[PDB]
């Protein structure tokens, strides 16, 4: 089975350097052509570089010409990507892909496409999240359904997971994608749709877990007045 | 049947040279063998007489 | 064809059980070079392989 496990991404200040790795297993690494492709957050795909086996026939996209250096490895069979003079426009998720343009003129496409690594070019430092509940209006008579949620604020970096009541209450759980604020720190809100009549009887506890910081928080929501 | 005259001619000339020299060898050996048989026939005629 | 293999790993298509008209393909002039070894480019239609 072809497997392109990528690593080496992380947080770098502008103007710094970072090396990405792309290990390969399940196929002849030395006989394929390897590429790097990045995607800006919420934007389209943009090619980065390509190395066709030789250590001299390397080609780069116009936007990274001169700044990015590609390299590969024998023995253990891994792929590397040197990044220099990064700017704010360079923030993207970098993928390593396959390619057999060498001989095959049919599978010219990127046969596998690794899972990708996230690289953020920013001077902001790592910081844990602050969590705030989203309280409803108690006199809400618009319907039999009331909206509740917990607001996870100012965490860096991704990802997060949301559970409820240790798994005993999972109905109507809705997790929203994270957004970026003007303060430079990310924000995310996770909500749940529930019957209104259970606000004052059943205890609603939202559970938030963040793997990079190992933080778990439980908060209860009670109607006002 | 497969080569044009301008190039078939070289292959044919090679085949001509080989077969003509083989024929010449056959003829020369036949001339010597004929001389031996002729000597034997002359001896047979002398013996008969 | 639209692609053509690279010379280090050239393509090899097997042709059998068909009628090969070489007069149309030879009568084209669109080719930059046409060098035949073995058989002449002409009369190749009266041959079988």
């Amino acid at each position: 089975e072809v497997q392109l496990v990528e690593s080496g991404g992380g947080l770098v200040q502008p103007g710094g350097s970072l090396r990405l790795s792309c290990a390969a297993s399940g196929f002849t690494f030395s006989s394929y052509a390897m590429h790097w492709v990045r995607q800006a957050p919420g934007k389209g795909l943009e090619w980065v570089s390509a190395i066709w086996g030789s250590g001299s026939n390397t080609y780069y996209a116009d936007s990274v010409k001169g700044r990015f250096t590609i390299s590969r490895d024998n023995s253990k069979n891994t792929l590397y990507l040197q990044m220099n003079s990064l700017r704010a426009e360079d923030t993207a998720v970098y993928y390593c892909a396959r390619g057999r343009d060498l001989a095959a003129f049919t599978k010219t496409a990127f046969d596998v496409w690794g899972q990708g690594t996230l690289v953020t070019v920013s001077s902001a430092s790592t910081k844990g999240p602050s969590v705030f509940p989203l309280a409803p209006s108690s006199k809400s008579t618009s319907g039999g359904t009331a909206a509740l949620g917990c607001l996870v604020k100012d965490y860096f970096p991704e990802p997060v997971t949301v559970s409820w009541n240790s798994g005993a209450l999972t109905s109507g759980v809705h997790t929203f994608p994270a957004v970026l604020q003007s303060s430079g720190l990310y924000s995310l809100s996770s909500v749940v749709t529930v019957p209104s009549s259970s606000l004052g009887t059943q205890t609603y506890i939202c559970n938030v877990n963040h793997k990079p910081s190992n933080t778990k928080v439980d908060k209860r929501v009670e109607p006002k007045s | 049947s497969r080569l044009d005259p301008p190039e078939a001619e070289v292959q044919i000339d090679r085949l001509i040279t080989g077969r003509l020299q083989s024929l010449q060898t056959y003829v020369t050996q036949q001339l010597i063998r004929a001389a031996e048989i002729r000597a034997s026939a002359n001896l047979a005629a002398t013996k008969m007489s | 064809a639209t692609r053509f293999a690279s010379v280090y790993a050239w393509n090899r298509k097997r042709i059998s059980n068909c009628v090969a008209d070489y007069s149309v393909l030879y009568n084209s002039a669109s080719f930059s070079t046409f060098k035949c070894y073995g058989v002449s480019p002409t009369k190749l239609n009266d041959l079988c392989f």
